């Protein structure tokens, strides 16, 4: 429900790049889930159960 | 059982005086620049409790004294003084001296400032814990992924060491150290002539598998899971973590620097790294530099520490 | 020449109709633990035709999406890429795995090991070079390789080896030595060929080495001499190995820091591509013994060499290091039935360089 790019408009590459491992890496604990559909897309953040 | 000092001169990194401020009571990390002596310090540590470094040509021995400033160092110097305030250690001595000297040709001991020959100190290592048949808990630079997948023959001669009913309790222990670390997983021990473990992560439902098929970093988690396993169930002198997170997530290096500040008050862990994680669970951390071909050893404040770990230093 | 996509189906944790996304100059990839990251570098070896036993897999019949938990998903599964150069040339591998065997396809065509050995040497990339592929560990194992295989990988890349089976049997049927003179002159054809041959490769790399350190470190002090042994017959024996650290001088490799081994590696990786030229390097955390203060350096001679020679894609774990890459495709896992994984790709060259 929560997009991602819009978030990281004003922002240089390395904190950028942190967030999102930092949103890649909190799905493992099924805390957010993400869906994907076209391969350079942002993905809204539904977070899991 | 407590590392308190250690005293270094031309061992492989640093030709003069290297007197170092005593170590914390539970938890050290030793940041450091890329050719700097960091594990040269880990090696100076396990060259005198372990017997695989003394025991090939004197050739590896021979370059294993400082040469870089030109002619050979006459005297490498490492000493570790120990601390038998729980009476752990045969030696009834609050503070026991203990080093080994070596040259040109010498290898030989110095226990509470007297000579002596290597064949008094195997008795009383392994009388104080020290398993000097095996590397175990002094894990190397990139070692900790071996462990995990090391074949059944190994894990049980490491259990029989550590004999016949120390190890269903053992079982338990890993079970609840890998929940601890992992909040998903429910690896096991089972018991056949070897033991397997039945690893697993996220599924809970069936997802119990092979050793050898783990991921490359499930493998240190698994690794350092049964370490800590056979500390809790049977206390060890210390630990050297050379770079035990260099592999791993920062989410595990978390879940493992938290639940090791839980277990660094029974034993202490001198550990090693590069990742701001793991030196949050540490009271005296430290510092190497390497200027002028002779390398130095400084205590550093945990600010220190933080910003030179935290960003790059170029 | 540049991966373009890859589809991989029921292959080893993976499941579903995903397909990994577009390669760039320097793509990296990034994710937790047990994620399959090595999986997609799983795959992109797996398409060159292993012998399988490699990948924490064994006789190749578990390699299936979840196969060693008792309740395998299914038996079809593969695993394809596309490959391309300036001209639009879409050529396509795949590998599929069926029974307890498998078979090649190329652009959707049953093709036999022979013919797809031929097809994938044609790009300048080998079969068994093991020249460009690189594990978890093998990353300080490629620095330290021992010497007596060395030679054969130095041999093997100059495109010399078909003949070193029919080489030795001559040197025995010299020394039977009328005829004697006709065989002395009729053995040291195939020795200066191989001779020279190996010398093409080897004062190459050596020569360019020394040059691509020198870049990778950026200090003049820092060099690597690699030099054999027996130079009459370099390829016999042991092709040893040396390199001159910033702060230390000529020293035995093996008992290098951790930290400039690894760069060492680097440097020979990146040297043997001066001959033979492969197409990509895929790079699975060269980061274990790296620090910030030197990451930074391998990623911009990366950075400087990665849009005018070849490309590069990086498994690593450093935040400085992905950092610099055009791209950052992820992967992440999943829960269900196995362990599901599935790759996420984003990109980063639209957004502003790092201040
Ligand atoms: N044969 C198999 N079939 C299906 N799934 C498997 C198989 N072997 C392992 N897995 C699953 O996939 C993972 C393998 O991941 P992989 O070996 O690619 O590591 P990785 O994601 O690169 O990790 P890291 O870089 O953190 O060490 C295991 O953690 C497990 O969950
Ligand atoms: N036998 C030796 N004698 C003297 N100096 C040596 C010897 N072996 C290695 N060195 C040097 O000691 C320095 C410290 O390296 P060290 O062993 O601490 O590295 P590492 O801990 O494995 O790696 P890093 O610090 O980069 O993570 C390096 O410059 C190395 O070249
Ligand atoms: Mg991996
Ligand atoms: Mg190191």
């Amino acid at each position: 429900s929560i997009s991602l790019l819009e978030l990281c408009r004003n922002t240089n590459r390395k904190q950028a790049a942190a967030k999102f491992y930092s949103f890649l890496v909190l799905k493992k604990q099924q805390a957010i889930e993400l869906t994907q559909e076209e391969p350079y897309s942002d993905i809204i953040a539904t977070p899991g159960p | 059982m407590y590392i308190k000092q250690v005293i270094i001169q031309g061992f492989r990194s640093y030709r003069d005086q290297t007197i170092v401020d005593p170590f914390s009571s539970k938890h050290n990390v030793i940041v450091g620049r890329n050719g700097s002596g960091k594990s040269n310090f880990f090696y100076a540590i396990q060259f005198v409790l372990s017997d695989e470094f003394s025991h090939l040509r004197p050739e590896q021995r021979l370059a294993l004294l400082h040469e870089g400033t030109g002619p050979r160092v006459i005297s490498a110097f490492v000493e570790i003084i120990f601390d038998n305030s729980d009476n752990r250690l045969p030696i009834d001595k609050e503070e026991v001296s203990l080093r080994r000297v070596i040259g040109a040709k010498k290898d030989q001991y110095f226990l509470d400032k007297k000579m002596v020959t290597k064949n008094d100190v195997m008795n009383l290592l392994e009388s104080a814990g020290f398993s000097r048949s095996n590397p175990y808990y002094i894990v190397k630079q990139g070692k900790i992924n071996q462990m995990a997948t090391a074949p059944d023959s190994q894990r049980l001669k490491l259990l029989r060491e550590v004999i016949q009913l120390t190890f269903k309790q053992v079982s338990k222990n890993f079970s609840e150290v890998f929940q601890k670390l992992v909040p998903g997983g429910k690896a096991t021990l089972v018991m056949k002539t070897g033991v397997g473990i039945r690893v697993s992560f996220t599924g809970k439902q069936g997802e119990m598998r092979e050793m050898q098929q783990l991921s490359g970093g499930q493998k240190s988690l698994v690794a350092l899971a049964l370490i800590f396993a056979i500390q809790k169930c049977d206390p060890a002198p210390f630990y050297l973590f050379d770079q035990i997170d260099q592999a791993l997530d920062a989410q595990h290096r978390k879940a493992v620097s938290d639940m090791i500040m839980e277990l660094a008050v029974h034993a202490q862990f001198i550990t090693t790294t590069f990742r701001p994680e793991l030196l949050e669970s540490a009271d005296k951390f430290y510092g190497v530099k390497f200027r002028n071909k002779v390398s130095h050893i400084d205590v550093i404040t945990a600010e220190m520490a933080k910003d030179f770990v935290e960003d790059d230093t170029t | 020449g540049f991966l373009k996509l890859i589809e991989i189906e029921n292959f080893k944790s993976y499941k579903g109709r995903q397909i990994i996304g577009p390669f760039q100059r320097f793509t990296a990839i990034i994710g937790p633990n047990g994620s399959g990251k090595s999986n997609l570098m799983d795959a992109i070896s797996f398409v060159l035709g292993e012998k399988t036993s490699n990948l924490r897999v064994k006789t190749l019949r578990d390699l299936i999406h979840g196969a060693p938990v008792g309740k395998p998903a299914a038996n079809r599964a593969f695993v394809s890429m596309v490959y391309s150069e300036e001209g639009a040339e879409d050529r396509t591998f795949a590998r599929v795995i069926v029974g307890g065997s498998s078979e090649y396809k190329i652009n959707n065509k049953v093709v036999q090991l022979h013919e797809y050995s031929e097809e994938l040497e044609k790009l300048g990339i080998l079969i068994k070079a093991r020249n460009f592929l690189v594990f978890q560990g093998a990353v300080e194992s490629i620095a330290m390789k021992n010497p007596k295989e060395r030679t054969a990988l130095f041999e093997e890349i100059s495109r010399s080896g078909e003949l070193a089976q029919e080489y030795d049997k001559r040197k025995k049927e010299m020394v039977k030595a009328k005829r004697a003179k006709k065989a002395k002159q009729a053995f040291e054809q195939i020795k200066k060929e191989r001779f020279d041959r190996f010398n093409a490769c080897f004062e190459s790399v050596a020569t360019n080495i020394d040059e691509i350190y020198k870049a990778l470190s950026r200090n003049s002090s820092a060099q690597a001499f690699l030099g054999p042994e027996n130079p009459e017959e370099p390829y016999l024996d042991g092709i040893n190995y040396n390199c001159v650290a910033p702060g230390k001088r000529f020293r035995p490799m093996d008992n290098l820091s951790g930290g400039e081994k690894t760069v060492a590696a680097l440097a020979l990786l990146f040297a043997i591509h001066s001959y033979k030229p492969a197409p990509f390097f895929v790079l699975d955390q060269i980061d274990a013994a790296l620090d910030n203060t030197n990451i930074g350096k391998v990623a911009n001679y990366i950075k400087e060499q990665s849009t005018c020679n070849f490309q590069a894609i990086v498994i690593s774990l450093k935040e400085e290091f992905y950092t610099k890459a055009e791209s950052l495709i992820g992967v992440y896992p999943e829960q269900g039935d196995c362990v599901i994984s599935k790759v996420l790709t984003f990109d980063l060259t639209k957004y502003p360089d790092a201040n």
